[PDB]
RNA sequence: CUUGAGUCUCGUAGAGGGGGGUAGAAUUCCAGGAAUACCGGUGGCGAAGGCGGCCCCCUGGACGAAGACUGACGCUCAGGUGCGAAAGCGUGGGGAGCAUAGUCCACGCCGUAAACGAUGUCGACUUGGAGGUUGUGCCCUUGAGGCGUGGCUUCCGGAGCUAACGCGUUAAGUCGACCGCCUGGGGAGUAC
């Protein structure tokens, strides 16, 4: 979620040690803890109050994909192209 | 919360649990840790029954 | 050679024939406040060598078809 | 500030001319420069100093004559979203022309004068009186 | 993982199988007032070790037992 | 390029929820429906309606102490789509506390209200004073304790402002960007 399995996840993107919010290793975590985060959505299906948690961070994926399209058009495909999105 | 001496010492003699507006004192704490209490079976669940 | 009107393309689904709009400021005449306005006309052009985004030069011509007289000269902008 | 730089500003400046503080400081970019050494000049403050150059920030130094204030009735019209480019010759004199219309300038920021010596207006940034 | 605490009460006339049962449910560590009763007994408590699903083999076993009725468990970090 | 914003580390406090069972300080009938006495408050959570037994389970937000790197990536909103106090109604049961279904769980409609900080939102600036609560740096910590220094919430008050009444560093004060809304009362939240 947030500790064991992030840091597995962070070096698989920086272009260097300890880049980590830059745009390509920021989503690629964010979007693997959208993956996780609706196997808990998978069931419970009632829990209104944290749902919105999911819908905020859904919207700002599309957010900094964004500044990948606007900036570099190369680097932009490249993670669409590791993640499969869209 | 596990404490016979530390908890008892700090309830009431008719069982229930201290007011933080008397006792003056960890309390947020020592109050959760008293909501709990019941089931310890280091007290009585009140000291009238 | 007119002003060589720059624009972009919305939309080809049109056989040798595109559409574009217009980047344009202007004072709005009575609250005194810049509304970015765009229009829209046809534009000929045959080769199909500008694509659906690019950025376009335009001067006009005789009016060839309905509702489009205006040819393409050059383009200044891939998709 | 979020969103104008010299609104922002001047809203920060004649806050002083309500306490009668001697010093006052806002982050400072090279516009905000060439913005106090207009006011300095014609007088309306005293003295500045720029500092620090991964936070370049001023050092404006106020002037108040008595209890009475110097610098009076200072406004800022065109604020962003409302331009108004004045042509020359509708200029805005500042109280009967008795205050000064600083006025962004090809040559500059420095207006009185831009009426006739000069010879081309822009956008306004501020009256000043 | 995640560390654990047990937390349990212990029959009184029964109080002769505590480590009995307990060997039953060390199992599970190496696999990774009137309330009818006399009010008198010995507690058995420990701070165990086991993740997230080892643990939950532990606790569906007690709406079969008669010694023990409240099964707890807390932690300490 | 690093301060707006944002990810990581790291701790901290908590009626944020969802499910699962649990179960008495209490309480009618011949079994069980309910839900807190205490803590319970000027506390405390959350975008609001709200939400209080206890433990674990999946999840939600904020906070602090440092570092690290991203280099404007943001703020706002017509329509739009969700979450939506009661009741009512639908279909499927129950029946004590006690209103004869309904109230209660549940799957569907219904979007209603003092859903009234009768105070859009974010940002930066300006005399303040006493209490709340959460931290944590320095200091014989020699301690219940001081100076700071974070965050939100109270209580009275300067200048300024307001028709007064009053607001008053959590604004309504000086401003900037953007959105909702009003233009005399009745007929009227009604006719089509």
């Amino acid at each position: 979620l947030s500790t064991e399995a992030t840091a597995k996840i962070v070096s698989e993107f920086g272009r260097d040690a300890n880049d980590t919010g830059s745009t390509e290793v920021q989503v690629a975590l964010l979007t693997a803890q959208i993956n996780h985060l609706q196997g808990h959505f998978a069931e419970h299906k009632k829990d209104h109050h944290s749902r919105r948690g999911l819908l905020r961070m859904v919207s700002q994926r599309r957010k900094l994909l964004d500044y990948l399209k606007r900036k570099d058009v190369a680097r932009y495909t490249r993670l669409i192209e590791r993640l499969g999105l869209r | 919360y596990k404490d016979i001496a530390t908890l008892k010492n700090y309830i009431t003699e008719s069982g229930k649990i201290v007011p933080s507006r008397i006792t003056g004192t960890y309390q947020r704490q020592l109050a959760r840790a008293i909501k709990r209490a019941r089931y310890l079976s280091l007290l009585p669940y009140t000291d009238r029954h | 050679k007119i002003r060589t009107l720059q624009g972009r393309v919305v939309s080809d689904k049109m056989e040798k024939s595109i559409v574009v709009a217009i980047e344009r400021f202007v004072k709005h005449p009575i609250y005194g406040k810049f509304i970015k306005r765009t229009t829209k006309l046809h534009v000929h052009d045959e080769n199909n060598e500008c694509g659906i985004g690019d950025v376009v030069e335009i001067r006009e011509c005789r009016p060839l078809s309905k509702t489009k007289s205006w040819t393409l000269v050059r383009v200044v902008e891939k998709a | 500030s979020m969103q104008d730089p010299i609104a922002d500003m001047l809203t920060r400046i004649r806050n002083g001319q309500a306490a009668n503080k001697a010093a006052v400081t806002m982050p400072s970019s090279k516009l905000k420069v060439a913005i106090a050494n207009v006011l300095k000049e014609e007088g309306f403050i005293e003295d500045f100093k720029v500092e620090g150059d991964t936070k370049p920030e001023l050092e404006l130094t106020l002037k108040y004559f008595q209890g009475k204030a110097v610098v009076e009735s200072i406004q800022r019209v065109s604020r962003p979203g409302l331009r108004i480019y004045k042509r020359k010759d509708e200029l805005p004199k500042v109280m009967a022309g008795l205050g000064i219309a600083v006025v962004s300038t090809s040559k500059g920021v420095m207006t009185d004068r831009a009426a006739r010596q000069a010879g081309l207006g822009g956008e306004i940034i501020c009256y000043v009186a | 993982m995640r560390h654990y605490e047990i937390v349990f009460m212990v029959h009184p006339d029964q109080s002769e199988q505590v480590p009995g049962m307990i060997e039953r449910y060390t199992a599970a560590i190496t696999g990774a007032y009137p309330i009818n009763k006399l009010h008198k007994a010995h507690y058995v408590l420990m701070n165990v070790e086991a993740p997230q699903e080892v643990i939950d083999e532990l606790e569906t076993t007690f709406r079969f037992n008669d010694a023990v009725i409240r099964s707890m468990v807390m932690r300490t970090k």
